[PDB]
């Protein structure tokens, strides 16, 4: 088969910069072509027969190569950017994709916005306990969330989901769940959800006791 | 107007059989090689099978992944290529995709219909709306949630408000554990938006035949 590589596998630019990613194949094939992928959704042709563009893409894209190295560049970064881009090879069976670049955006970095909730009354009356945290609209992506129970720190029982680059905004976002057994929850107070980002050396502290609501 | 929809996914035990249906709109059907595709989640897109025009007899072509367990077939008077799955595996799980070519290139690609191959019970969502105990740091703002738990398969379909309410939200991927998923999501407004007008969390889950509603009820008065 013709194995297609892609460099970076990961990427992030600012606006307006130069982007370059490459797709090595393991033997030259004529023509190499790329889809852009947005979200998991229906792949875009994008360019197809080395170097030209499909309908509506913007002149910005340009792919070029020959052999078994082949590459696409936007010369200048626009938010409308942010995807997942697949090199494909359709000359010889079976037909193969590279593993993508995933392109991000950089921004201003900005703090996350940090709310706690109780288990819902609903979750007690089943014999379950949730807690859950949002970090919403932070950048840059890494961030630490921390739970504290009665001051004391909490390790097992937590399941974290990030989402991807938001569309209107380029921040990111995390969810934190801390899932415990009606009765030890209705054992202690004080649950706190602390979150650590690069925009303070003050770690964002929310919490609520238990005994209050 | 070139349209093309596949149907069929669903979730199915390991060795079972499904078929996939993708029925075209927009071009001259009969005179396209026509392709299945898919993709595993979190993994690259995979090409699995080929149909050429009824003239050529060059027939179908398959990746070794397939070959021999999935058939492809076209049936020009429905302008629809189809996708007869058997003996499935877990990793056949993906989203499917049929396109259409030409020359070298993959043109035109449907939606996609997903399959899941596992052998996890069926299991309906257990939702839980989420009141805020404080308004936003800023102001001026709430943030708002919803808990969805206890389910399989993926996926389930989560709006606010019917979908009136598409702006502040964030919606979260779910994360496996145990044979069961919980997915959860967030939506901000404007203090004096809320608790003044209602805030509903809906979940549809197609697999299990249902749809919860769940009001956001505020703390106190």
């Amino acid at each position: 088969e013709e194995v297609l590589t892609q460099s970076p596998a990961i990427m992030s630019a600012s606006p307006g910069e130069k982007v370059t990613m490459t797709c090595s194949v393991s033997s030259s094939v004529n023509y190499m072509h790329w889809y852009q992928q947005k979200s998991s959704t229906s792949p875009k042709l994008w360019i197809y027969d080395t170097s030209n563009l499909a309908s509506g893409v913007p002149g910005r894209f340009s792919g070029s190569g020959s052999g078994i190295s082949y590459s696409l560049t936007i010369s200048s970064m626009e938010a409308e950017d942010v995807a997942t881009y697949y090199c494909f090879q359709g000359s010889g069976y079976p037909l193969t994709f590279g593993g993508g670049t995933k392109l991000e955006i950089k921004r201003a970095d900005a703090a996350p916005t940090v709310s706690i909730f109780p288990p819902s009354s609903e979750q007690l009356t089943s014999g379950g306990a949730s807690v859950v945290c949002f970090l919403n609209n932070f950048y840059p992506k890494d961030i630490n969330v921390k739970w504290k129970i009665d001051g004391s720190e909490r390790q097992n029982g937590v399941l974290n989901s990030w989402t991807d680059q938001d569309s209107k905004d380029s921040t990111y976002s995390m969810s934190s769940t801390l899932t415990l057994t009606k009765d030890e929850y209705e054992r202690h107070n004080s649950y706190t959800c602390e979150a650590t980002h690069k925009t303070s050396t003050s770690p964002i502290v929310k919490s609520f006791n238990r005994n209050e609501c | 107007q070139v349209q093309l929809v596949e149907t069929g996914g669903g979730l199915v035990r390991p060795g079972n059989s499904l078929k996939l249906s993708c029925v075209t709109s927009g071009f001259t059907f009969s005179n396209y090689r026509m392709h299945w595709l898919r993709q595993p989640p979190g993994k690259r897109l995979e090409w699995i099978a080929v149909i050429t025009v009824k003239s050529d007899i060059y027939g179908a072509n398959y990746a070794e992944s397939v070959k021999g367990r999935f058939t492809i077939s076209r049936d020009d008077s429905k302008s629809s290529v189809y996708l007869q799955m058997s003996r499935l595996r877990e990793e056949d799980t993906a989203t499917y995709y049929c396109s259409r070519s030409r020359g070298r290139t993959l043109d035109y690609w449907g939606q996609g219909t997903s399959v899941t191959v596992s052998s996890a019970k069926t299991t309906a969502p257990s939702v839980y709306p989420l009141a805020p105990v404080c308004g936003d740091t800023t102001g001026s703002s709430v943030t708002l949630g919803c808990l969805v738990k206890g389910y399989f398969p993926e996926p389930v379909t989560l709006t606010w408000n019917s979908g009136s309410l598409s702006s502040g939200v964030h919606t979260f991927p779910a994360v496996l554990q145990s044979d069961l998923y919980t997915l959860s999501s967030s939506v901000t407004v404007t203090s004096s938006t809320w608790p003044s007008q209602s805030i509903t969390c809906n979940v549809a889950h197609p697999a299990s035949s249902t749809k919860v509603d769940k009001k956001i009820e505020p703390r106190g008065p």
